[PDB]
């Protein structure tokens, strides 16, 4: 809008875009439900 | 106009102008204090150093506002403001806050050194509306835990520094790092300028971080961009990462955001003396030149990422280009200007080969 | 000037007719502000073009 006199300023609307590469390797493994020497938690997350 | 023959004297008056730069520093703090005089209760006050703070205000005994403010001066100098308020939900002066910041023309950064969450999030929502009419603000924020705060959801001007920093005092007390991280922006613009991302700068005087972060959860927190205070063995504590909140390729970096924020505020302050002049052609070439001689000086000191050609600016103000006849009648001017900023260099990749 | 007007009270009185307030800035002071005549037609506005 252009209500009052003075100095207005606008900027750009849209910019460029590009794709980011990958991760390429995140596996999930096969636990066994009847197993005993383990935790009863179904989903575990291990990082290293 | 001339009747008696005599000799008449006359000069040529013109608003011919140029643009000069100010500093991008000196914020205000909106924590709670204890003033000494009743007129210092609810008005903005300029503080020059640590000496005159001890005259107007006091250091009490139980109380973290006096500790968090002296760490600002040990890192970087410069004056600062402060706005004392007592009650978090006192929406009287909180509504009366944003119409006091505009009358002082300088304010650039925004922060709050208060520890708890109920006081800070009441502040951050009070002046969140005053960020999107493009007057030139850039606030700072802290995170209560592993994810960003939601009082300002997605904006081009925030910055989050995750792990809070402690400090010894007679059990050491914790401190939200939004106070002392404002002072480290006052050193980078001194010698290096605005267009350098503050990362390798070293925090000046601290014991240790509160929680020790490692590289395997640095990988998770460096997207959804929030920054991090790191600890190293040889050089001690250091700030790390210079990414803003919203992650399109338009503005993902602190300096590219803060370079366009400072280049606008210097040319907008000097076009204000010429705001009612006629829209003829000799005014157009005088404005287009004073903008041309501002980006050229800023180009040849290493801040616009252009090569040895001229291609860093295309400021044009003509009538055939960039305008036409029918918006002259509803008096307008259009300044199409554009830069090509420089990006910080992270992720250096070597890729040795045999030949 | 006896009053301090606003930044936006100029805004709603800029169309239709031409209140043309007198507002004081920092630096330059007590200056006049706005040159508009009573009609809004694209031939006759802008007091200097009259």
């Amino acid at each position: 809008t252009t209500t009052y006199p003075g100095v207005y300023l606008s900027e750009d609307a849209v910019s460029s875009f590009s794709v980011n590469s990958a991760a390429t390797a995140v596996p999930l493994f096969a636990y066994d439900s009847e197993n005993t020497n383990t935790i009863n938690k179904p989903i575990q997350v291990f990082r290293n | 106009v001339t009747s008696v023959p005599g000799v008449y004297i006359e000069e040529d008056a013109s608003p011919a102008m140029s643009v000069s730069a100010s500093a991008t520093a000196v914020p205000l703090f909106v924590a709670r204090f204890t003033p000494l005089k009743p007129e210092l209760a609810g008005v903005i006050t300029r503080i020059g150093s640590w000496l005159d703070y001890t005259i107007l205000f006091d250091s009490n005994v139980p109380p973290t506002a006096s500790v968090a403010l002296r760490l600002y001066f040990q890192n970087g100098g410069g004056p600062c403001y402060l706005y004392p308020l007592e009650k978090a939900d006192d929406n009287g002066p909180l509504a009366a806050l944003p119409d006091l910041i505009d009358e002082v023309g300088e304010i650039t950064l925004l922060a709050s050194p208060d520890p708890d969450e109920t006081y800070r999030t009441a502040v951050y929502g009070a002046l969140a509306a005053s960020l999107d009419q493009h007057k030139g603000y850039f606030l700072l924020a802290d995170s209560v835990n592993g994810d960003a705060p939601s009082a300002v959801g997605g904006s081009a001007q925030v910055a989050v520094y995750y792990p809070n920093v402690e400090v010894p005092h007679t059990a050491p007390l914790s401190l939200p790092p939004s106070a002392l991280i404002a002072g480290v922006y006052g050193k980078t613009d001194g010698e290096r300028g605005v267009w350098k991302a503050p990362a390798n700068v070293v925090l000046n005087g601290v014991s240790d971080v509160s929680v020790r972060v490692t590289n395997e959860q640095q990988a998770e927190l460096n997207p959804k961009g929030i920054n991090v205070i790191r600890h190293f063995s040889d050089r001690g504590l250091v700030v790390w990462g210079s990414r803003t909140q919203k992650d399109d390729d338009d503005w993902r970096y602190i300096p590219v955001r803060r370079l366009f924020d400072a280049a606008e505020r210097d040319i907008k302050k000097a076009l204000q003396p010429m705001v009612f002049e006629p829209n003829s052609q000799l005014t157009w070439k005088r404005v287009q030149t004073a903008i041309d001689n501002y980006l050229y000086r800023l180009w040849q000191q290493g801040a616009l990422a252009g090569n040895k050609a001229e291609e860093a600016y295309f400021v044009r103000v003509g009538k055939g280009i960039t305008m036409t006849q029918d918006e002259i009648n509803q008096g307008k001017m259009i300044i199409q200007v554009g830069m090509a900023a420089v990006r910080p260099a992270e992720f250096i990749i070597l890729k040795f080969t045999q030949d | 000037p006896a009053f301090a007007v606003s930044d936006d009270f100029q805004g709603k009185y800029n169309q239709g007719k031409a209140l043309n307030m007198i507002r004081t800035f920092s630096g330059q002071g007590t200056v006049v502000w706005g040159a508009r005549t009573l009609e809004d037609s694209d031939n006759w506005r802008y007091i200097p073009v009259r």
